[PDB]
């Protein structure tokens, strides 16, 4: 089975969040959402679709039906800042799938364009018979941001290990995405581009294996 | 020699994890020989022997021949007639007993919870209610618990036969004001047959 | 109150073996299905494995079919999973669950997580970070000077502080940091420094300096300028 929840959701206080897990006939199935904090094993905030375990906050209501199942969350909080996770036993094949996770960012702050720069494997690192590609985005916020590598137009999806946003100290958040490729690799391709989506923003860096002879 | 057949417990039935279980019991043994016999006639399949092993609690004087039967749990939710005819040189002819679960088709259980009324406020210890209501058959099983720990001091009312055919009872949770003015959560938790996981529990809080 | 204690191992080299245990508290254990459920280390939760009350019925993922074996010993409450042929993909934070179902066949959903143990699945324990430096190319009438960056990897475990030196007293002490990141049995890390043009303050930048402060291998590599 599938499910698939955005990435990030980004709510100012007293707003309501509404988080969408998507899953094909998700309606025949009873949604469970949990609650991860930084650092803290996840909790279950919701059960069976729209029961909440005992403590847990009435604000927190959980929905189901067709192809959608939707976590709302009524004049949310800060202490509600989290990921969110999506839960459903497949029947079909016993199994029990997870959606992908959703970062609630309750609003604070004003949000910061994503400063982004890719740079070039060094020559040792093609010595060393390996070739890096290291994008590098800085000073963003909400701290979330989906990077996707493309070597010529063509999105490369092997290779690819992106680390999570991190506010770090200077409160803005950070992060990095590498591209472990063959250095065989790195030379057959006119141009290696790092594109950094920032909610429907989109900036992407070009690095060609070649400028000038 | 009189017997008296019983069914098993509520949870047993309802939770896969437990074994269920037909009890076949006897009062008043004729003064003879003890030659007795079992035949288990459950709805068309028989077992006969079963685990009849009379496990004599002796204290002063009682010792009674007791006969439990491991029951499929769906068994007995479908509707299956389970029958003990016991015997004994001493009476006439065997006495037969059958049960079965309460035929009917089951409704779901509605679960309320109700805080404390403020003129009870005025005591040291005030009690929380737990209203079931609108289910069938009489079968259920209500607990409470606190902090994911069962509360022992608390009582339930047997189901009354409400007017709509189905039953209904009442929980009472007898819990220190000085807790309840704390804003701690408790919770009625109910198992019943036509429930979506045989479970479901509602909390109250202040 | 209900607490489940994981136990198990640490850091391991593939291949290698590891039995992960889980004590269970506060509930009758007889009466649910335990489960494992592993989060790689920065993305997501996966669920890894399953077993009924009464042994009866064991369940796995497909990721870990064949390798992982997972028991339970309900006299003494715990729950195991015996993890054999280790893979570095398999580094992640376990955690043990306890479910809450009583039907035949229930969409289970994992009730209560236990703090999660790490196993962490690699060759080299303490490993010398190889520090390799990243240049871009020469800007500032189009858009601030990216300058360099210092691209620091081969290094296990983490406990990293990196340092960017000069020539002279290092005015503007800072440094645009970044995560580690998880990598085939070893961690990198970059740290990019914006040029505000080449101010020549009397300190002649010949080559940028990038040092790197790790228990147990000490680098500094050189950096253009």
């Amino acid at each position: 089975y599938v499910l698939t929840q955005p990435p990030s959701v980004s709510v100012a206080p007293g707003q309501t969040a509404r988080i969408t897990c998507g899953g094909n006939n998700i309606g025949s199935k009873s949604v469970h959402w949990y609650q991860q904090k930084p650092g803290q094993a996840p909790v279950l905030v919701v059960y069976d679709d729209s029961d909440r375990p005992p403590g847990i906050p009435e604000r927190f209501s959980g929905s189901n039906s067709g192809n959608t199942a939707t976590l709302t969350i009524s004049r949310v909080e800060a202490g509600d800042e989290a990921d969110y996770y999506c839960q459903v036993w497949d029947s079909s094949s016993d199994h029990a799938v997870f959606g992908g996770g959703t970062k609630l960012t309750v609003l604070g702050q004003p949000k910061a364009a994503p400063s982004v720069t890719l740079f070039p494997p060094s020559s040792e690192e093609l010595q060393a018979n390996k070739a890096t590609l290291v994008c590098l985005i800085s000073d963003f916020y909400p701290g979330a941001v989906t990077v996707a590598w493309k070597a010529d137009g063509s999105p490369v999806k092997a290779g690819v290990e992106t680390t999570t946003p991190s506010k770090q100290s200077n409160n803005k958040y950070a992060a990095s995405s590498y591209l472990s490729l063959t250095p065989e690799q790195w030379k057959s391709h006119k141009s290696y581009s790092c594109q950094v989506t920032h909610e429907g923003s989109t900036v992407e860096k070009t690095v060609a294996p070649t400028e000038c002879s | 020699p009189s017997v008296f057949l019983f069914p098993p417990k509520p949870k047993d039935t309802l939770m896969i994890s437990r074994t269920p279980e037909v009890t076949c019991v006897v009062v008043d043994v004729s003064q003879e020989d003890p030659q007795v016999q079992f035949n288990w006639y459950v709805d068309g399949v028989q077992v006969h022997n079963a685990k009849t092993k009379p496990r004599e609690q002796q204290f002063n004087s009682t010792y009674r021949v007791v006969s439990v039967l491991t029951v499929l749990h769906q068994n007995w939710l479908d509707g299956k007639e389970y029958k003990c005819k016991v015997s004994n040189k001493g009476l006439p002819s065997s006495i037969e007993k059958t049960i079965s679960k309460a035929k009917g088709q089951p409704r779901e259980p509605q679960v309320y919870t109700l805080p404390p009324s403020q003129e009870e406020m005025t005591k040291n210890q005030v009690s929380l209610t737990c209203l079931v209501k609108g289910f069938y058959p009489s079968d259920i099983a209500v607990e409470w618990e606190s902090n994911g720990q069962p509360e022992n001091n608390y009582k339930t009312t047997p189901p009354v036969l409400d007017s709509d055919g189905s039953f209904f009872l009442y929980s009472r949770l007898t819990v220190d004001k000085s807790r309840w003015q704390e804003g701690n959560v408790f919770s009625c938790s109910v198992m019943h047959e036509a429930l979506h996981n045989h479970y479901t529990q509602k909390s109250l809080s202040l | 109150e209900v607490q489940l204690v994981e136990s198990g191992g640490g850091l391991v080299q593939p291949g290698r073996s590891l039995r992960l245990s889980c004590v269970t508290s506060g509930f009758t254990f007889d009466d649910y299905a335990m489960h494992w459920v592993r989060q790689s280390p920065g993305k997501g939760l996966e669920w890894v494995s399953g077993i009924s009350w009464n042994t009866g019925t064991i369940i796995y993922a497909d990721s870990v079919k064949g390798r992982f074996i997972i028991s339970r010993d309900n006299a003494k409450n715990s729950l195991y999973l015996q993890m054999n042929s280790l893979r570095v993909e398999d580094t992640a934070l376990y955690y043990c669950a306890k479910t809450r179902s009583y039907v035949v066949a229930a969409e289970y959903y994992f009730h209560y997580w236990g703090q999660g143990i790490l196993v962490t699945v690699s060759s080299g324990s303490a490993s010398a970070p190889t520090l390799f430096p990243l240049v871009s190319c020469e800007n500032s009438n189009p858009s601030s000077t990216v300058a360099v960056g210092c691209l620091a990897q081969d290094f296990l475990p983490d406990s990293i502080t990196f340092s960017w030196k000069y020539k002279n007293n290092s005015d503007i002490s800072s440094t645009r940091g970044f995560p580690s990141v998880l990598r085939g049995g070893k961690y990198a890390a970059t740290s990019q420094v914006l040029l505000p043009s080449k101010d020549v303050m009397q300190g002649t930048n010949e080559h940028v300096v990038c040092k790197v402060q790790h228990p147990n291998g000490n680098k500094e590599k050189d950096v253009p300028l």
